[PDB]
DNA sequence: TCTAAGAACTCTGATGTCAGTAGATTACACT
DNA sequence: GTGTAATCTACTGACATCAGAGTTCTTAGA
């Protein structure tokens, strides 16, 4: 179902912003 | 036209409609060349394209105004190239371009 | 779904004058937000899904190309694996010069039926031979009435969205900041499966995200010999694995075709076009040469056959995590062989977390390979998160050292510091406490190969060279930390460096 | 007064793997 | 014999992987 499932790429598991270190 | 025979040239670009130009060439005879080894005279652009710029930073070869191969077309014009390699094995291109280049 | 089938996906956009040309501000415009979209998922799934299946449509234009139901809709591409020509298709229509480039050639304003465009979405889907996973339209019109003045006209639209949801085709949208409102509830209400400014989904498809992604499949499959005779079949499935720039194929200059390298063995002496039984294998030792044939250099390093033999079980504080052998993999269930083994093998996971246990097994992924050895350790699932499942429920294979793996390392001994040079450094180490996420970084080397790649595949202007995130940005360390680095520079060692 | 033996890393090429497709082989069968 | 099943065994795309080969650096170094 939706919540986790990216529109780029059905199925597969949203790739989330990159991140990196913040404090 | 029987001049632009033994002269190779490079149509990197146009947009005049480019597939034409290698055409009107053609019934000249214009040696066309897809992609210029350093055999070739010179290359032809009608606009840059990223090879334009990397032939703009490899000294390489002779770049004309697109008119040159509308306008060899009332002349003959026919100007040359390169590619590239350093060597000092027991150096050898240098001493014979001491014997093949002017200095 | 099943393994094979393809992701299917086919771009829709209104070409109506209305929206076309249309701005309240003069900042964007929403058929070059369209076609922005368009071209920027497509080069995301250039790099990502190669396999995966785009199409692009303008209904409502004026000169049209399609098969049949013809009127007013142009095809601008029928479904196909995606690469740059067609990125340089959409690339023409871009920009206040672009919405003029468009207008020379298919035409604007008209009046346009959804019923047949729908239609016509269909019959491209049809057309095409590949099995498909999802079948999916994506929606890019603003015209919320979708001119159902004729509700007679709109019935054959929504019977016709019926039919293709019926069919198992889905289709979805997106709605693009009309003036002064758009309102789902009016009209596409049954379309797709309470007022909006413009689409939070949108900004989804400008994300330009970059991976391969490898869909679900099995490494090997494996009998988990319990003894002589006790079997269950186990998946091996490989949940963390090193990516590499893909393999670089060789051109020939002159005319950019593919070459073969096309390599043989010539004997050194004569035109001897040496067979694979012409030669054999050897070695030096003790100044005598060794013989063997190519069938027994790898008839030598032989021991078993596929499986995974059971060798008793452990404490899990035994298995001492400093000594790490190669990346961990899983093991999961597969009645595909050895029906009702299931049932075992969750008893298995069961139990051994109730014990404080590893299984503890050798393994040979291959027949001509040598055992490892390897602990089975126990998992358990966090679906805390809405069931979004961090963590699936299985073993770990996870790998041990042999002798001559553990290298030895040189002589040295020091306990030397004081509690006030572990009381100073417990105060840096505080001040500089994140929180790791494992997908919080990203490779410098493979992201940025990818940039090069598009700036040579499109002749773009430039490499966008968008900067790495595993440099430590060092000002926001100056800062966050402060000057306690004068802790260790004072009260720690000397003043000669 | 320095010249190879020993590391180290990346990259390339083959072998084996899995899933799925479809052909040809062979079975089964006629009163 | 003649004809229609059912079904084994292939080939391919694709993915991991050992090995093998190309490449820069330390010690021992005339």
């Amino acid at each position: 179902r939706c919540p986790g499932e990216s529109l780029i790429n059905p199925g597969f598991k949203s790739k989330k912003p990159a991140g990196g270190v913040d404090f | 036209s029987n001049i632009f025979e033994d002269v190779e040239f490079c149509v990197m670009s146009g947009t005049q409609p480019k597939p034409d130009l290698e055409n009107r060439i053609a019934e000249f005879g214009g040696y066309i060349v897809q992609n210029p080894g350093p055999d070739t005279y010179c290359v032809i652009a009608g606009s840059e394209n990223i090879r334009v710029k990397n032939i703009i930073l490899s000294n390489k070869h002779d770049v004309v105004k697109p008119a040159w191969l509308l306008e060899c077309f009332k002349t003959k014009s026919f100007v040359p190239w390169q590619p590239r390699f350093m060597i000092h094995m027991c150096p050898s291109t240098k001493e014979h371009f001491a014997r093949e280049y002017d200095c | 779904y099943k393994y094979s089938g393809r992701d299917s996906l086919i771009f829709l956009v209104d070409a109506s004058k209305a929206m076309f040309e249309s701005q309240s501000e003069d900042e964007l415009t929403p058929f070059d937000m369209s076609i922005q979209c368009i071209q920027s998922v497509y080069i995301s799934k250039i790099i990502s899904s190669d396999r995966d299946l785009l199409a692009v449509v303008f209904y409502g234009t004026e000169k049209d190309k399609n098969s049949v139901n013809f009127k007013n809709i142009y095809v601008l591409q029928e479904l196909d694996n995606p690469g740059a020509k067609r990125i340089l298709e959409l690339d023409q229509f871009k920009g206040q010069q672009g919405q003029k480039r468009f207008q020379d050639m298919m035409g604007h304003g008209s009046d346009y039926s959804l019923s047949e465009v729908l239609w016509v979405c269909a019959n491209l889907f049809s057309d095409v031979q590949f099995k498909m996973s999802h079948k999916r339209i994506m929606l890019f019109t603003n015209e919320d009435n979708p001119h159902g003045n004729d509700s007679a006209k709109a019935s054959r639209a929504r019977t016709k969205a019926g039919d293709l949801r019926d069919t198992g085709i889905f289709l979805d949208l997106m709605h693009l900041k009309k003036p002064g409102g758009f309102d789902i509830s009016l009209f596409y209400r049954d379309i797709i499966s309470v007022h909006f400014e413009e689409s939070s989904k949108l900004e989804d498809l400008l994300r330009k995200v970059r991976a391969k992604e490898t869909r679900k499949r099995a490494l090997s499959r494996l009998k988990l010999k319990l003894n002589k005779d006790i079997v269950i079949s186990v998946g091996i499935y490989n949940l963390v694995q090193k990516a590499l720039k893909p393999p670089p194929i060789k051109l020939y200059r002159e005319t950019n075709e593919p070459v073969k390298t096309k390599t043989r063995t010539f004997n050194t002496s004569t035109g001897g076009l040496l067979l694979p039984s012409d030669t054999k294998r050897s070695q030096i030792y003790g100044s005598r040469q060794i013989i063997l044939e190519k069938e027994e250099t790898e008839e030598l390093k032989r021991f078993d056959d596929p499986g995974l033999m059971l060798m008793g079980f452990k404490p899990l504080v035994l298995l001492k995590k400093h000594h790490y052998l190669r990346p961990s993999l899983f093991v999961y269930p597969e009645e595909s062989l050895v029906i009702g083994s299931s049932t075992l093998f969750s008893a298995l996971l069961i139990k051994c977390l109730e014990k404080e246990v590893a299984a503890l097994c050798r393994y040979t992924p291959r027949r001509n390979i040598p055992p490892y050895f390897v602990a089975l350790v126990p998992q358990e699932e966090e679906l805390d998160d809405q069931k979004i499942q961090v963590t699936p429920p299985g073993f770990q294979l996870v790998f041990l050292p042999f002798a001559d793996d553990k290298r030895k390392m040189p002589f040295t001994e020091k306990i030397m510091a004081t509690p006030e040079q572990v009381g100073k450094m417990k105060a840096i180490v505080e001040k500089l406490r994140f929180t790791y996420r494992s997908d919080s970084f990203e490779n410098p080397v493979l992201q940025q190969h990818f940039r090069n790649l598009e700036a040579l595949a499109l002749d773009l202007m430039e490499p966008e060279q968008a900067v790495d995130l595993t440099l430590p940005k060092v000002e926001a360390m100056n800062k966050r930390l402060g000057s306690l680095v004068d802790e260790f520079k004072e009260l720690v060692y000397p003043p000669d460096y």
